[PDB]
DNA sequence: GCTTGACAAAAGTGTTAAATTGTGCTATACT
């Protein structure tokens, strides 16, 4: 049995916002101007910035701090 | 921890049976037979056709003939193929048609 | 998913050729004359050979069939469009059932004389049934057509506009772009907001569900039910203290005894005063009621 | 204690200008 770290618990949503991306780009990168495109212009940040939202608004290990006192904190 | 509230509101009148608004019953009969009441005020003006309880829509009793409620009639097939051929087209193509069963 | 049937069902046909198409129109366009003819020589007798006759009639179900049969050749059309849709909020397979009710109407249009395919018409027509669909039946409280367009307008300006700035934009943005003020845009945003569903659960467990939480404004209040009542004796005792001639002005005036308010006029149907006279009756009772000797026996119920 | 003359504010009555809603049709070809 191992342990899924803060890091690792937030790499994993990392990864599936990245896969959403990867995705979109590689489905939208076939409809667009050859050697005109510009890497700006089709890299879309809204899904991992989505799934980073939602890993420390919803997720069950993002807990409330538990300021009762030093210790229990 | 939230509220809300029905599409309406509450009334806390009292008042009973002591107070009777006139009212009179219509009698309507539907396409299937069926018959039904409907109780109108005395103000009356009662309509010659009321959607009764089995959703038909039954005329009164009462008159020999309701009112006309006439409406335009409805477009159909014929009718649009009117629209882009002629008679005289039609005419020549039932011809044509007619051609090739009469060769057996 | 159990579309498979259909499919299987409408593969058993196979697609008509360039020369078929044609064949069919005109087969059921004889047809279609062929029966109203029938149907018009009738009303003034015209009696034709027996052997014309049951041509005629041949002409007739053959046109029908071969309408059947173009139907059916075509059927196969409405799903490749379907497709393209599902998921937007209707069922996939009424998408296809109801599509197929524009392509009746397709095949009602077409006529050949255009030299065009079946398909180059009959898409259209289905695509706009497909979308009247969609538009009517998609949402639990009903949008009307040109209200969805316009949400539909406002959606893909904004997926472009937050594609290009990076974020969601503010009203005034959208506005700039709609031709319409902030505040309307803001207002069909809020047409646009989709009910939720009172049966999902709260609590993080099954425990219960949010309607089991909900708490009602415009509730049945114990404290406020009896209190009515008591002022409505309350005042009653005020007013019997008066004298009748007194009592009846306000009770029918305010409608008391009915619940229905009367005019100063319509008091007199009773009383014979003229109208002005019972106003002046109206303030002097009014007056009365108003001093302290009585005012204080009620003061406190107006809160 | 009450009628009458006379007046203005409020509200019905109807027209219609504007806003909203429902409906048919878009013909390269596409199954």
């Amino acid at each position: 049995r191992r342990l899924r770290t803060v890091g690792e618990l937030i790499q994993n949503q990392i990864r599936v916002g990245l896969s959403r991306m990867e995705r979109v780009v590689r489905e939208r990168m076939t409809t667009q101007d050859v050697e005109a495109i510009t890497p700006q212009t089709l890299i879309n940040i809204r899904p991992v910035v989505a799934a980073i939202k939602e890993f420390f608004g919803t997720s069950q290990l993002s807990q409330f701090m538990d300021q009762n006192n030093p210790l229990s904190g | 921890v939230l509220r809300g509230s029905r599409l309406g509101a509450v009334s806390y009148e009292t008042d009973r049976n002591h107070d009777l608004a006139p009212r009179q019953v219509a009698r309507y009969r539907t396409d299937n037979g069926e018959e039904f009441d409907v109780p109108f005020a005395d103000d009356a003006e009662i309509p010659g056709t009321w959607l009764c309880r089995n959703g038909l829509e039954g005329t009164l009793i009462e008159g020999d003939v309701p009112e006309p409620k006439k409406v335009k009639p409805p477009r159909t097939h014929w009718d649009m193929l009117l629209e882009r051929r002629s008679v005289e087209e039609l005419e020549e193509l039932l011809k044509e048609r007619l051609d090739l069963i009469k060769a057996k | 998913d159990s579309v498979r049937a259909y499919l299987k069902q409408i593969g058993k046909v196979a697609l008509l050729n360039a020369e078929e198409e044609v064949e069919l129109a005109k087969r059921i366009e004889a047809g279609l004359y062929a029966t109203q003819k029938l149907a018009e020589l009738a009303e003034k007798g015209e009696k034709l050979p027996v052997q014309q006759r049951r041509d005629m009639q041949w002409i007739c179900r053959d046109g029908d069939r071969a309408k059947n049969h173009l139907l059916e050749a075509n059927l196969r059309l409405v799903v490749s469009l379907a497709k393209r849709y599902t998921g937007r909020g209707m069922a996939f397979l009424d998408l296809i059932q109801e599509g197929n009710l524009g392509l009746i109407r397709a095949v009602e249009k077409f006529d050949y004389t255009k030299g065009y395919k079946f398909s180059t018409y009959a898409t259209w027509w289905i695509r706009q049934a497909i979308t009247r669909a969609m538009a009517d039946q998609a949402r639990t409280i009903r949008i009307p057509v040109h209200m969805v367009e316009v949400i539909n307008k406002l959606g893909r300006i904004q997926r472009e506009l937050l594609q290009d700035l990076g974020r969601e934009p503010t009203p005034e943005e959208l506005a700039k772009e709609m031709d319409i003020t902030p505040e309307k845009v803001l207002e069909i945003q809020q047409y646009a907001r989709e009910p939720i569903s009172l049966d999902q659960t709260i609590g993080d467990e099954g425990d219960s569900q949010l309607g089991d939480f909900i708490e009602d404004s415009e509730a049945v209040v114990a404290v406020d039910a009896v209190s009515f009542t008591l002022l409505q004796d309350q005042l009653q005792s005020v007013l019997e203290t008066l004298s009748e001639r007194e009592a009846g002005v306000v009770r029918l005036r305010f409608g008391l005894t009915d619940g229905q308010p009367r005019t100063l006029d319509e008091i007199g149907q009773v009383y014979g005063v003229t109208r002005e006279r019972i106003r002046q009756i109206e303030s002097k009772t009014m007056s009365k009621l108003r001093h302290p000797s009585r005012s204080q026996v009620l003061r406190d119920y107006l809160d």
